[PDB]
This record gives C-alpha cells, structure tokens and sequence, in this order.
C-alpha cells in the first residue's frame, strides 16, 4: 500500500507455495473460505468503492509544516533570553523527532521477530544491531536528564562526556 | 530610597511642575476602575448599616461615592506615576555618573562555558 | 438524646465510681474489669472477654442476627476484630500447639 | 464537549515529529548515515577547556 | 491509628505549642496592675540597655 | 484566560440578584457552562506553553486541575441542595458565594505566571474553606478542625513567604519562564538546606504528607459534604502542583534531601492504608485512603523523573475523581440514618440496588483496577520507584494488597449480609442523587479512552 | 410575556456578557505584545501583497 | 455511642506518658523510617559505585 | 483479505453483543439467557473456522489495530495475538462455556436474579478472551484483574451469606498477592526491555534474569492455587455449581499457567526458575490429593482434584514441555 514508504518499512517477498494436494478428500478450508468472499468480501468491497468515489467527488489537501533551523544553545549568550528560548524550543523538537525514531526501529524490530517465526534468533540480527545502536544513541544523548530536561543540562552532559573522552584518549596515547 | 532629601523638593507639594511632562493615567485604566468599585462596595456596606435596600437605597450616594474614590484615585495615580519616574531617572543618572562601579560584563556564549552537569537517578 | 454524664470517662479509682461506671455500661459491678491504668488511652471502656463473635450462640434470636449482637449490651472493644468476615476464635478439634508443630 | 476533545488539532505535533522522524531514516539509510548520532551538538562548536594538568 | 496517629503525632506538634503558648501567656499577662513593680522594671531596663548596648 | 475569570466572577451578581427559588437553577446552568467553556483548555502544545498574558498562563498540567475545579461546582452545588433546605435565602446565597470565591481562588491559583501571586492566592483560598467548614458544619469540632486546618497551612506556609522574597531579591525575579530559563544550580550549604526546606515544607503540609496528615480526618468529618468535596478533589492538589512547580530551583540537593520525606511517604503510604481496615467511620476511612494516595504522590513527586510526573497527574485527577464520589455516597447514606458510622446501615444492597451498583464502581475505582486512570497513575509511579531502586516494589506491593482489601471492606460491610431491622427511613434513592453518581462516575471511563490528555507537560 | 419575564430573567444574561467582555479583555491583551509580530527567527516571513500583519 | 466515642475521641484526654508507652511509639515510629532508610541508602549507593565504574550493563534502558 | 483475522476478532466482537443489550427490552424478559446461550454456540461455531485454518497450514498473526498512547519511546497499541494457543484454546472455552450456560438454564431456574447471573457468566467470557488473546503485559493485566473481579462478583453470588462474601474476599487477597509479582514483572521488563510488548521481550532477552520470571512464577501460583496459595480455590466453592463449574474448574484457574506457558522462551534459559516451578508443582498436587482423599463434600474433592491438576499441569512447565501442559489445559 503506498500509505506508507516501502523503505523506511522494509519487508520480505514472503513467497508462498502452491497448494498441492494428495489425497481426493475435498478441505472444507477452500470451501469456508470461498463463502467468506462471496458473502463477506463482495459487499466490503463495493461500499468502500462507492466510499471512495463520493470522497473523489470532493478532493482537498493538507500540507507537513516545514521548519526553520534557528541557532542553538553553543552559540547563545549567558543571559540574553530570546535566542535562549528558540535554541530550547528547537531542541525540545529534535527531541521528539529521536523518539519517533527509536518508535520506528522499535516496530521494525517487532515485525521482523513475530514474521520470521520460530527462526527469529538468526534471521533477525540486523534489526537486533540497529536497535542496540539507536538505544545506545538515544541514552547518551538525553539519559539522567531529570523531569526538568532543558537543553543546557544536555550540553552540560555532553561537555562532560567530551571531558572523559579526550582525558581516556591522552592518557591512553601517553601510556 | 528616601528621597525626602532630594534637592530642589518643594517641601509639601502633591505634585511638582515636573510631573506634567508625563503621560496622565487613562480614565480607563484597571486602577480607576477598581477605585470605583471600592466606593461602590464601600456605598452598598453604608446601605446595609443603616438597614436599608443595599442595593438601591440612595443612588445619589452611591454615585458621590464612586465619583469621590475616582477623583482621589485619579490623582493618588499621578503622584505614584511621578514617583517611580523619579526613582527610574536618579538610578539611571547616577549609573550613567559612574561608571566604574557598573562595568560592562564580557558577553560569553554557552559554547564555551562549563557547567557541571548532575544526572537524576 | 446522650448526656454528657453517660459518655465513657477517666479510669476509676474508688469503689463509688468503679460501681458508676459499671452501672453505666449496662453490666454487674462483679462483672466490671476495665483495663489496666496505663499510658493507652482505654480509660474506663470494660475489659470484655477476647471471644469472637463467630462462637455466639447461633440459635439465641439477637436483635443483630449477622453480628450476633443484643442491642444495649456492652460491645468488645475489637468488635471490628471479630465480624465472622475475619480472625475468629472458635474451638478447634486440634490444639493449636499440635497443629502448628505438624504444619512445620 | 467528548466530542470536541476527541477531534482536537494535533498542536503537540505527533503526525508531524513522525514525518520528519521517516524522512530522516530513510536519508541516513540511503547515504548510509549510522541512523542517530550520539553527541547532540556538533564538536566543532563547543570550545573545550584545557586542562594543562 | 492510638499510638502513632492519635497519642504522639499529635502530642508532638499541636499539643507541646498549645501548651507552651498558654503557658506563656499566663506569665505574660499575669500583673496585678501595680505601678510599683512597673516602674521598677522601667528602672531596671533603662539600665540594662545603658550598659549593654553601647 | 479572562473568558473563564470573568464569567466565574459574575457569577457573584448573578446568585446576589436571582429569585429565592431560583438560585440553584442558574447556579448550576452557569457553573455548567463555566466548564463547557474552560474545556477548551485541554489543546495543548508539545512546546513551552499558552502564554496568555504577563499575568497569567496555562500548561498540560494545569490544564486538567483547571477542568476538574471548573466541573466541580456544578456537583459540589447538587450535594448541597439537600442539606440547606431550611436555611434562609441570604445564607444559602452567602453559602453559593463561598463556592464561587473559592473556585475563583483556585482558578486564579492554577495559572499564576508569578511565584508571590501564586503565594497570594493560594493563600486566599485558607478563608472561604475555613468559614465553609466553621459555620456551616453540624458538630461542635468543627470551630477545633478549622483551628488545624487553619494553623498547620499557615505554619507551613509562613517561611515560604521569607524564601521566596529571597529568590526574588537574589534571583531577580519570580516569573516561572524566567525561573526556569536561568535556573542555577543549589550549593551544598546549611543556607541552601533551609532555603529547601522553606521551600518544601509548606506543600508538602498540605499534600499532607505522613506525620503531618493530623489535620486531614478532622478537616474531613465535620467539613460538610461540599467542604469535603472541594479539599478532597482539588485543594490536595495545591500542594502537589506547588511541588511540581518549585522543584525546578532546588537541584541538585533535592537528589539527597528527598530521603527524609521519602520515607515517611514510602511507610506511610502502607501504615494508613492498615488504618482504612480498623476503622468505623466512613468519612475517617475514605480520608485515610485519601492521605495514602497523596503519599504516593509525594514519592512521584520527590522521585523527580517523567514517569514519575505523568504518574503523579494522572493520579492527582483520578484520586480527586474517586474520592469525590466516595464522599457523595457516605453523606447519601448519612443523609439516611444521620449517624455516620459503618455498622449501623448495612444491608443496602436490598434496599438501594442502583446505589449499590455506584457503590461497587466507586470501590472498583478505589482499587485501582485497570484500564482505570487510577491504575494507569499507580503504575507509572511503581515502575519509576522501581528504577530508582528495586526493593521499593515490596512496600508499593503491599499497599497495592491492603489497598484492594479495605476497599471491598467498604463495599462488604455497608451493602452485603442482613440489613438492620430498625432502619425503617431508607427512602427509595432520589434521581438528584443518582444523577451526581453518574455525573462523577462518567468523566473517569471516558477519560480512560484519552489518557494524554492527563498525563502532564512530559508526556 | 416580554417586559414581564424580563424582571425575573435579565440575570440569565450576566454570565455570556461575562464571557464576551472577557474575550474583549484577553484580545486587548494580545494586542500590547506584538513587539515581535514578524520579528521572531523561525517564523520570518515576507508579507503577501495585501496583508499587513502576520497575526492578530 | 459509647463504642464509637471510645474508640475515637476519648483516647488521649486518657493517655499519660508512660515508659512503656513512650518506647513503644518510639519504636514503632522511628525504628521502621531509619530501617528502610538504611536499606535504601546501601542499595542506591551500591548502585552508583557500579556506576561509577562502568560494570552494570544499562543498555536498552531509555525510559526512566 | 485473509478472513483469519475478520474471524478471530468477530468471535470477540459478537461475544459482546448481550452486553449492550443488558439494558434493552430483552434483559427484562425470560428470554435473556436462551439469547446468551445461542450467541455463545454462534461464537463458537465461527471461531471453529480459524483453528481450522491453521490445522491446515499452521497460520499465526498479530493484530495491532487501536494505537492507545505513546509515551516518549514506548507504544502501547491494542494488539492481539492468534498463535496455536489462542486459536485452540478459544474453541475449547467456548464449547465448555456454552454447555455450562444450557445446564445453568436449568439449574439457576428458581434464581429471581437468572439474567444477571448469564450476565456476569458472559462478562467473564470475555475478560477470559481478552486475557487469552492479549500480545501486550497491559492488555494481559487487564484480563487478569477482569478475571479476578468477576470470580469475586461471581463467588459472592449469595450476598446475604457471610461465608460467600469472607470466601470471595480470600479470593481477591490470594490473586492480589500474586498481582504484586505480576506488577514486579511489568516493572522489570519496561525498565530494562524498553517495551511491554511481547515481540521485543523476546528479541531482547536471551539469557533472562531471574528476578522477572520469578515475579511471572508468583503471579502464576497465585492465580492457580499452587501450594503455597491454594486454599482459596477450595473455599472458592460457596458460589453456584454452574460458576465453579466453568470459572473453577477448567476456565479461569488455568490462568497461571497459560502465562508461564506463554513467556516459554525465556523460561528455557532459565535452569534455578524451572526447578522452583517443577517443585512448586510437585508439592502442590501433592498436597491437593492428600487433601482430596479424605473429603467429604463432592465440591470440595472436586475442587481438589481440579488443584492437583494444576500442580501436574506446572510440573510439565517444569521439565520444559509446554505444549504437552497447553494439551492437559
Ligand atoms: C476577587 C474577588 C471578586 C469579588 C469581590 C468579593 C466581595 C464582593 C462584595 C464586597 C462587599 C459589597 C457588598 C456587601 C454589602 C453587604 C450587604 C449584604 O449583606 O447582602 C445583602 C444584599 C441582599 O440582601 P437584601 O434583600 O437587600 O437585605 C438583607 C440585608 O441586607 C441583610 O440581611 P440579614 O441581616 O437579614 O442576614 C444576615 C446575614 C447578612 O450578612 C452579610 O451577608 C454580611 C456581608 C458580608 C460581609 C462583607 C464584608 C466586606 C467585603 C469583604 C470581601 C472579602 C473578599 C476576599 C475573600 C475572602 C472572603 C471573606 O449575615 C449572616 O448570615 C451571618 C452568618 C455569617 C456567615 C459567614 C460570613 C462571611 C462574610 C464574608 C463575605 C465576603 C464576600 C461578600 C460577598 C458579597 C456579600 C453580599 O446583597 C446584595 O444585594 C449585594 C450583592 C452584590 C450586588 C450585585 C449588583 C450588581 C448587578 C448589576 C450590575 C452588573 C455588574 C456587571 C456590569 C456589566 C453588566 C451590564
Ligand atoms: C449501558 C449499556 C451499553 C450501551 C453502550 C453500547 C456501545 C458501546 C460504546 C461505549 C464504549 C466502547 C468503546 C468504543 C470506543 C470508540 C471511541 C474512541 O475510539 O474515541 C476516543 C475519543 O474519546 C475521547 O478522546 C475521550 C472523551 C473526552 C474526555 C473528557 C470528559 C468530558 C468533560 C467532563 C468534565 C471532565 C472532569 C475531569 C477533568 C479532566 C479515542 O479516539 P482517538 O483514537 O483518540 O481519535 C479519535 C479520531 N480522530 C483520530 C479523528 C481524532
Ligand atoms: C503477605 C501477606 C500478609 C497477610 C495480610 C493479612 C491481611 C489482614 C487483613 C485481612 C482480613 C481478614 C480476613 O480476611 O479474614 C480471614 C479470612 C477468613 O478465614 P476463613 O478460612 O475463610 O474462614 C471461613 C470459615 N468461617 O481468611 C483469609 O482469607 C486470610 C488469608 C490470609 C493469607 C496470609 C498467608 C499468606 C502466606 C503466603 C506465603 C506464600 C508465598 C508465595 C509462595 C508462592 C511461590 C512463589
Ligand atoms: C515563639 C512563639 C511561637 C508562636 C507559635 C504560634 C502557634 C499557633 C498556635 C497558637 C495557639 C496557642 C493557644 C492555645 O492553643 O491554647 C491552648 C488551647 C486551650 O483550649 P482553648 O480553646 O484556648 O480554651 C477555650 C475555653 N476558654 O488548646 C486548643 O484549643 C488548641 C486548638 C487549636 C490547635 C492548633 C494546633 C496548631 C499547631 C500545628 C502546627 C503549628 C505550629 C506553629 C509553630 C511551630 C514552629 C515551626
Ligand atoms: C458501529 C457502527 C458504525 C460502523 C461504521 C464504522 C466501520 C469502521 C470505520 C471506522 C474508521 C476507522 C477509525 O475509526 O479510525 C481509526 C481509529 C483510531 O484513530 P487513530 O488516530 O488512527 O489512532 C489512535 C491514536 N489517535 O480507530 C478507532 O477509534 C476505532 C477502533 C478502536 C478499537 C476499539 C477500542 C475498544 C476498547 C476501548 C479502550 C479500552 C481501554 C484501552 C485498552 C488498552 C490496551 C493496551
Ligand atoms: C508544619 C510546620 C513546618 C513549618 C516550616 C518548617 C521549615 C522551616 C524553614 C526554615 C526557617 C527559616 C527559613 C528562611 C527562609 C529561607 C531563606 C534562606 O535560606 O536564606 C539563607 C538564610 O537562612 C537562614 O537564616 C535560616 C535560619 C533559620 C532561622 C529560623 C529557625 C527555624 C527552625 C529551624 C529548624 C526547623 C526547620 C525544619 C522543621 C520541619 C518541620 C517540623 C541565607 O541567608 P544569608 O545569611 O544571606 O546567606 C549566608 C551567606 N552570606
């Protein structure tokens, strides 16, 4: 269905095999099934056509609202307010985007393990890989926050990263 | 504060030759409009001590009332004006007077300033 | 329609006041125990015996029949205790330490 | 007023952070970008200081 | 419900105010008008701030 | 935000100028079309907020306490129908302007950009409880329950005036966006320490936190049935929004200065809880529980992670919800028997079937059974006391256990067994009353089915 | 019958008086901070041909 | 009545400090508190010393 | 498209229908239960097709249709899921429903309150479906409180008897115990799996600790009366025959177990959990039959009996064999 991209929401070909049966004894399956479409699937289908033709009747569109990128808070002053405000109002957006995509490789990682069955500890390691990176992105960057997460309590989490990070780096290069 | 010793302060006048320069509150300003509503209350309580109709006992009274506490509040809002734009100009004066004692702080971006970072756990 | 004469009081310490007190909880003075004199505060409230209300006489026609209750008679302290809905008190076939000792 | 609490706009931007979240995926897949990137703020802005220890 | 919430719970904030409180306003109050004793205190003040505060 | 201030405060002219017979018809068509219109509150943003003016603004977590005054008084006023029947016309309209005073207090409370306007008014709403609880009240420990109610708030509340004209003299100001905007970390220091504790303290007073909860049963048996209604839904709340509010300035020391209050939360929450299954009045158990539930949502508060704080709000309006309704049913009952007490009336069951069905979906409320909002709160706040340390599951276990008991303890004693054979007034129950039930007990089911729209600003 | 229902039932109006004059008030506010209508980074925006103010 | 009033209200107009009362409510009042304090304190600070030095294995933890 | 999913959720849609019509003309008539008997035998001959379905092919789906509420990382969706399990359990409980409400018509006849009793009978079918078919902790608490309340409404079907009334009480505090490891168990796993969610349990935890399925083994024992928690079931027979019955004996007990069963993957890389679970059991049907051997009430040696078999029932899960406890279910 184009509702949705194809490859934001990867999927297997999922090949069937043909039915071959073996014995003469008629499966009352094809049977149940083929009443299902004739008295079930036949007028589904023509009330959502005759629905989709009276919305074709009146078509209009709505838009994604675009946004601007507005300088952050390494390059705001100690005490001047407005860029403050845009630069918290911007991370606050980020914000959200990062948990919709943790959401996304959440779901991908649940459909590959329910699809792939009962061989779903090999055949979904890939999933499994990116969503141990995402994870670990998503906790370095807004872990141990607080209920009170502002963008400088983030920034102030990432200097002291950066701190530990090149201090383990001099150290282990002058070992 | 105390600026009873400001000089050139005529020493019992409502309101200095200087506070005319100001823009004169509106009669519709929220302040007036409570001041009224003052006297409205304080004329609905003289109907109720004297045991009469509160609420139209005297319309006459009422109304003296009201038009009293507008004119008092009138000008106790032009003497409070005139006062904070005294106080506002001396502060001003005297910072612009000495500028040693008000130096300009470095402008310093987040960028490059380091401030502990404590995680909630 | 309660004065404040019939309210429970402090804990009685003369024969005079004892026998008061036991007249107004509705009970023979021989009968009348209340609990000891110390800091929690029983005061004058009779000390009635630890029985639950499950043991009652189930076939007396009590004005209560659920709580097996008369009306006017002094009520236990931790009636709430001893509903027949909680901890009961009842005879057992079995002592208690022999039961325990088996279960263990 | 259910009704009219049901059918409230999206002012707390849901469909809108999934747009843009899918968006995002499906540029750093297609150039290979390692999905999200662990520091916040680019490196080459913030002015570090140095110890000299 | 007795012992914590009822007894010292309340002992503890309410009762140990109440009582102080009452306590000092009998000692306050309780002046069997005399000038006498008033203007001894009077005396007895004015030299102790002559020699304390200064 | 005017919309809503302006129409509450002409509701004051409104009941002073209507007919003798009147004043409960217009007072409640009013008050209904009051919360008609503050419903529009609930469209929030994800960013900061709605800043109306420099006076006054609206989150995601005023929204909801804001919705829930504004929806209280129309029941708050068909609870006192019943009660004030033989009063003069004069004192039933001083009575509704009580009402009126206070809902504007709270309303004006709830938004209150600045800290000291806050203090103002959240002050102010001390008055129309106290004159509601010491006059209208039927027995004579009612002038001693409004002298606690009264001293213990004042008490509280008396350094918090000091601390925060320091902030304000330190700082610089006190409106909220610029508190949080610069907001710095607090030394550790001996002044810093009372700076918290003024801070804390006169919230955590009126939450009512465990030890500091004496005031609560009193100011809950001899309030009348609206008094009780109104400071069990929204005037807890005070203290936990005041909470939620302040605790942007006391970082990082509240990380070590939470333990004492902890604590008292964390045993409190399970010693009330045994007190509901000892007790023989039902107002004194229903304000037990009361204070359990705020213990809780003092240990959500002080945990001070987002889980903790959407746990807190969907908790703080499930819990003024229920125990609003359980209030209704006890003084239902007591409007009966005049008594009072649990084991006069029990039986009711078959007397009152429909009662009974109220009865049981109140206790089904109470105790937290899911997909209730009641459950949805509990078990933020369990999985968030969870990660901040894994022992806590024991005591919230164990409350979780008792809570579920004394609840059908509740519904078992004064509805099941054999009714009392001298109770001879149980009246068939009036449409007023079933309608009040309803009108309680709707709002949380629905509520149920859109839990974002009460799970605060971190949601 | 008009002018005489209207003695008992003129109070009804107070309340939606209450809330139109109190729309009149919140809007009188909004007019006071438009000290950066079209000012703010994000939403800088040139005008269209016959508008004038991005907001009101 | 009398059961109500009893159990209630007569309860500290009663009550006199005791030995026996005031260790009890000493006990059963503070004992607990500086009890469970003792076992949370060990258990958060255990749980900061491991993570201080690195050996817990927080991954996948994200909600908080 | 693929009427598997169309039935499977038709069979719990049309279960609810005597629900809203509670309060139609029909509720006050004696016609009430042959209508919730009928529409009981109509969702068990369409739920019969599914199971079919996969007897053929061996057809499994999950079904995330209502999106409740995201909560920053965490998505809480109405989903259900159809595997072997559901798909053979929904027609046994449906077949041995609609025979207790035909033998119920004739023993509840004198009851004045008849309707209300296919009411709660029907009400607790569903909370039973919901409970089976549930792919989400949340939606499988719900069914578990849903449960509970109803055998507890159900037990205390005599409300002027006071044994009716302390035994559904006993009832409610031997499953609220084993609610506290439930709870525990949500706790751990949405803390450190990041979802509630039975997909991402399973791919995120290889090696489970011990401490989440010790919370899944308490909330087991206490919802299936093991040893240490079995009086309740006993004393749980002061409510109708046609109740202790169904809810009892084969329905609602069998709880405990379909949740160990369903958590089975992770219950394999656990060896001290298995031994706990295969002693638990032990003594359990152990203790339950010496009980039952000298017992003079049918009912209670029934109810006994239906103990016992549960303790063998954990046993299986014991020695890691879920599917051959799933057939003794
Ligand atoms: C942010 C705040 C917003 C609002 C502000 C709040 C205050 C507002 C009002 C302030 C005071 C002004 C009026 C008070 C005068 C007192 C008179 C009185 O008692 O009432 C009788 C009178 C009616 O009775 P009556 O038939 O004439 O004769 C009866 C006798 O008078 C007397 O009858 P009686 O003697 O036979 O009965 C005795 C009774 C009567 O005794 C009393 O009622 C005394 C009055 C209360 C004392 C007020 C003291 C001063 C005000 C303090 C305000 C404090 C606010 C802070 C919050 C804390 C609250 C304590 O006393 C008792 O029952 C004793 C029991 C004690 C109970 C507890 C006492 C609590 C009192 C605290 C009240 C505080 C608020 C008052 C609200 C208004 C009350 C009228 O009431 C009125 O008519 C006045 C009400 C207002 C009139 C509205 C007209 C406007 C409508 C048309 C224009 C539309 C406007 C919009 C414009 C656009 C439209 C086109
Ligand atoms: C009694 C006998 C039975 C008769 C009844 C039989 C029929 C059964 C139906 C009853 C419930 C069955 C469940 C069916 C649910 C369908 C409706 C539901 O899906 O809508 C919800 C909508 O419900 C509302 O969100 C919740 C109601 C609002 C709550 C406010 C309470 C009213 C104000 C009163 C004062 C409040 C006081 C407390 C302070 C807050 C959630 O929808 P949502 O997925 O989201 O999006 C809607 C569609 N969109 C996408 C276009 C927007
Ligand atoms: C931990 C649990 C702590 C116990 C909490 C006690 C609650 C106190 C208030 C309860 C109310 C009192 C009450 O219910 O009344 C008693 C009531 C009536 O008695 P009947 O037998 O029905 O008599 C009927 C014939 N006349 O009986 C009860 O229901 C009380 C039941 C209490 C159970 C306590 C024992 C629980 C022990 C658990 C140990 C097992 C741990 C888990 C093992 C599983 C393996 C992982
Ligand atoms: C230094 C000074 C500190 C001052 C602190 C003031 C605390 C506020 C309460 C003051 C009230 C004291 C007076 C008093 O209560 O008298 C005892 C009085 C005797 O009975 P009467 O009613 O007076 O007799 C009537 C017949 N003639 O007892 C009572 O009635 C008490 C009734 C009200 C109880 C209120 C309890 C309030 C305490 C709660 C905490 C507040 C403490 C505030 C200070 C604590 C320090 C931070
Ligand atoms: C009935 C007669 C009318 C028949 C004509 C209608 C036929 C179907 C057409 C419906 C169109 C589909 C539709 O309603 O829209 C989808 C819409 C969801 O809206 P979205 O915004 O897309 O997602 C939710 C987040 N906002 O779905 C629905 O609302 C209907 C289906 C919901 C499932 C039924 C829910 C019943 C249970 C109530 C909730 C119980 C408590 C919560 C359980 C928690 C479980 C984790
Ligand atoms: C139920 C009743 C509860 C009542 C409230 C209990 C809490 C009491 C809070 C403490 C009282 C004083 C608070 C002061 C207001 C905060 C302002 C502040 O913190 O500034 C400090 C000032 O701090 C103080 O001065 C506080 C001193 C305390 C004096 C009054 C003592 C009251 C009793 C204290 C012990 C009880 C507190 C906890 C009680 C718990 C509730 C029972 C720094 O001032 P500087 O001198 O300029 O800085 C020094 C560096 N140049």
């Amino acid at each position: 269905p184009d509702s949705w991209d194809k490859d934001v929401y990867p999927e297997p070909p999922r090949r069937t095999p043909a039915p071959a049966p073996q014995t003469s004894l008629p499966n009352p399956v094809t049977y149940l099934t083929k009443i299902f479409d004739l008295l079930v699937d036949r007028p589904v289908t023509l009330a959502r056509e005759f629905i989709e033709q009276q919305h074709a009747k009146n078509r209009y569109y709505y838009y994604h609202r675009e946004f601007r990128r507005v300088p952050d808070i390494t390059e705001c002053e100690e005490k001047d307010i407005l860029c403050m405000f845009e630069a918290e109002m911007q991370w606050r957006r980020d914000y959200k985007v990062d948990q919709e995509i943790v959401n996304i490789i959440q779901e991908r990682l649940k459909a590959c393990q329910q699809r792939e069955g009962e061989s779903y500890r090999q055949n979904c390691a890939k999933e499994l890989e990116q969503f141990t990176q995402v994870s670990k992105a998503f906790q370095d960057r807004y872990s141990d926050l607080g209920a009170h997460y502002s963008a400088r309590k983030c920034l102030a989490k990432q200097k002291q990263r950066m701190l530990a990070e090149r201090k383990a780096a001099k150290e282990a290069a002058a070992a | 504060t105390m600026m009873s010793g400001r000089p050139g302060r005529v020493p019992l006048q409502f309101l200095p030759n200087e506070a005319r320069s100001l823009p004169p509150p509106k009669l519709t300003d929220p302040r007036l409009v409570y001041m009224g509503f003052l006297g409205y209350c304080s004329g609905l309580i003289d109907n109720a001590i004297r045991r009469r109709p509160v609420v139209s006992a005297g319309l006459h009274r009422q109304l003296l009332y009201v038009t009293s506490f507008v004119f008092f509040g009138y000008y106790l809002l032009k003497r409070q004006d005139y006062m904070y734009a005294l106080r506002d100009h001396d502060m001003f004066a005297y910072v612009k007077s000495h500028p040693e004692d008000f130096p300009e702080k470095d402008k310093k971006t987040y960028g490059e300033i380091l401030e502990e970072f404590h995680p909630v756990r | 329609h309660v004065t404040k004469d019939m309210f429970p009081g402090p804990y009685p310490k003369t024969p005079e006041e004892r026998a008061a007190a036991a007249k107004k909880y509705n009970m023979r003075v021989e009968d009348y125990e209340p609990y000891p004199d110390d800091g929690m505060g029983y005061g004058d409230y009779p000390k009635l015996p630890d029985r639950s209300q499950q043991e009652r006489d189930p076939w007396y026609d009590w004005d209560h029949p659920d709580l097996r209750l008369n009306w006017g008679e002094p009520i236990h302290w931790d009636l709430d205790m001893y509903i027949r809905n909680r901890v009961d008190t009842s005879p057992t076939p079995v002592s208690w330490n022999t039961m325990c000792k088996h279960l263990f | 007023g259910s009704t009219f609490v049901a059918y409230l706009p999206d002012y707390r931007m849901q469909e809108w952070a999934r747009r843009e979240a899918e968006r995002l995926v499906k540029y750093r897949e297609a150039n290979g970008l390692p999905l999200m990137e662990s520091n916040c703020f680019d490196p080459n802005k913030i002015q570090l200081p140095e110890d000299e220890d | 419900s007795s012992l914590l919430d009822l007894i010292w719970l309340e002992t503890i904030l309410p009762k140990t105010t109440s009582f102080i409180q009452m306590k000092m306003s009998i000692m306050v109050s309780n002046q069997k008008g005399l000038i006498k004793l008033y203007f001894l205190s009077f005396l007895i003040t004015i030299m102790i701030s002559m020699t304390l505060f200064n | 935000m005017l919309k809503i201030i302006i129409p509450t405060t002409m509701l004051l002219p409104m009941t002073w100028m209507s007919k003798h017979n009147m004043i409960w018809i217009n007072a409640t068509v009013h008050s209904l079309l009051i919360s008609l219109i503050s419903l529009s509150l609930l469209n929030q943003l994800g960013e900061n907020s709605l800043n109306f003016s420099l006076t006054f603004f609206s989150d995601s977590l005023s929204a909801p306490l804001l919705v829930l005054t504004t929806w209280l008084l129309p029941l708050m006023l068909m609870a006192s129908q019943s009660h004030l029947s033989k009063e003069t016309t004069t004192r039933k309209k001083l009575y509704i302007t009580m009402l009126i005073l206070l809902q504007l207090f709270l309303i004006m409370t709830f938004t209150a950009t600045e800290l000291i306007l806050f203090y103002i008014l959240f002050e102010a709403t001390l008055v129309p409880t106290l004159i509601i609880i010491t006059r209208w009240g039927n027995q004579t420990e009612r002038l001693n329950a409004g002298l606690y109610f009264l001293f213990y708030t004042l008490a509280g509340s008396l350094p918090l005036l000091v601390a925060l004209v320091y902030i304000q003299n330190t700082t610089g100001s006190l409106n909220f966006l610029i508190i949080h905007y610069w907001s710095h970390p607090l030394s550790n220091s001996w002044s810093n320490i009372f700076m918290w504790l003024a801070c804390i303290m006169a919230f955590m007073v009126k939450m009512p936190l465990y030890g500091l909860h004496l005031w609560l049963p009193k100011a809950h048996v001899e309030a009348p049935i609206a008094g009780s209604m109104v400071l069990a839904a929204v005037l807890l709340k005070l203290g936990g929004y005041g909470m939620m509010r302040i605790t942007t300035i006391l970082n990082p020391l509240t990380n070590y200065m939470a333990y004492p209050f902890l604590m008292l939360s964390m045993w409190g929450m399970i010693m009330t809880s045994s007190i509901c299954l000892r007790q023989t009045d039902l107002k004194s158990l229903i304000a037990y529980s009361s204070v359990s539930h705020m213990a809780l949502v003092i240990v959500a508060i002080m945990i001070q992670t987002p889980w903790s704080f959407m746990g807190a709000t969907a908790l703080m309006i499930a819990h003024g919800l229920t125990s609003s309704m359980l209030f209704c049913l006890a003084n239902t009952n007591y409007e009966r028997v005049h008594s009072r007490t649990m084991i006069l009336a029990r039986g009711l069951q078959t007397l009152l079937p429909l009662m009974a069905t109220w009865w049981l979906v109140a206790s089904l409320t109470n105790l937290a059974l899911p997909p209730s909002i009641n459950l949805i709160g509990e078990l933020f706040i369990i999985t968030a006391s969870f990660s901040w340390s894994n022992i806590t599951i024991i005591l919230m276990g164990m409350n979780m256990m008792i809570t579920a008991l004394y609840s059908l303890y509740m519904l078992i004693t004064t509805q099941r067994g054999k009714y009392t054979h001298h109770i001879n007034n149980i009246k068939p129950s009036f449409t007023r009353e079933n309608a009040l039930m309803a009108l309680h007990i709707l709002p949380l089911l629905l509520l149920t089915l859109n839990p974002k729209m009460i799970l605060g600003p971190l949601y | 019958n008009v002018l005489q229902i209207v003695r008992d039932h003129w109070v009804h109006i107070l309340v939606p008086v209450g809330f139109v004059f109190g729309c009149y008030l919140d809007r009188r506010s909004d007019e006071k901070l438009t000290a950066f209508r079209n000012k703010s980074l994000l939403f800088k925006r040139e005008l269209r041909p016959n508008e004038e103010v991005t907001w009101k | 009545i009398r059961w109500t009033y009893a159990r209630s209200a007569n309860i500290y107009p009663n009550f006199r400090p005791t030995p026996k009362t005031s260790l009890l409510g000493a006990l059963f009042g503070i004992g607990p508190l500086f009890f469970w304090y003792y076992v949370f304190k060990t258990d958060r600070d255990k749980k900061e010393k491991l993570i201080q030095e690195g050996k817990l294995d927080q991954t996948f933890n994200i909600s908080y | 498209m693929n009427p598997f999913a169309s039935l499977t959720l038709t069979t719990l849609t049309i279960l609810t229908i005597p629900i809203m019509m509670s309060n139609s003309n029909i509720y006050k008539t004696n016609l009430y239960p042959n209508y919730v008997k009928t529409t009981v035998s109509y969702a068990f001959t369409l739920s019969l097709v599914p199971l079919l379905m996969f007897m053929h092919t061996g057809q499994e789906m999950i079904i995330s249709n209502w999106h409740w509420m995201t909560l920053q990382t965490v998505e809480l969706s109405l989903s259900f899921k159809m595997d072997y399990f559901s798909v053979m359990f929904i027609p046994v409980a449906l077949f041995v429903t609609w025979s207790i409400m035909e033998f119920s018509m004739w023993y509840m006849h004198s009851d004045p309150f008849i309707n209300r009793f296919f009411k709660y009978l029907l009400l607790f079918l569903i909370t039973m479906m919901i409970l089976v078919t549930a792919n989400n902790l949340f939606q499988l608490f719900i069914g578990w409180e849903g449960v509970g309340i109803m055998s507890f409404l159900l037990i205390g079907w005599w409300h002027g008897r006071t044994d009716a009334n302390t035994a559904a009480l006993q009832a409610i505090l031997y499953n609220r115990i084993g609610d506290i490891g439930f709870v525990l168990s949500m706790a751990w796993f949405l803390t450190h799996s990041n979802a509630w969610d039975l997909q991402q349990i399973f791919m995120l935890n290889n090696e489970c600790p011990n401490m989440p399925l010790i919370g899944l083994l308490l909330a087991a024992a206490g919802k299936s009366a093991q040893f240490g928690l079995h009086p309740w079931l006993p004393s749980a027979m002061e409510g109708p025959t046609p109740v202790s019955a169904l809810l009892h004996s084969s329905t609602m007990v069998v709880a405990g177990v379909f949740l160990l069963i369903r958590f089975y993957p992770l219950m394999e890389t656990n060896k001290l959990v298995q031994t706990m679970t295969l002693c638990l059991g032990a003594i359990t049907t152990l203790f339950t039959a010496l009980c039952a051997i000298t017992q003079n009430d049918i009912k209670k040696i029934v109810a006994f009996s239906t103990s016992s078999q549960l303790g063998l029932m954990m046993v299986t899960i014991g020695i890691n064999q879920p599917h051959l406890a799933f057939l003794h279910i």
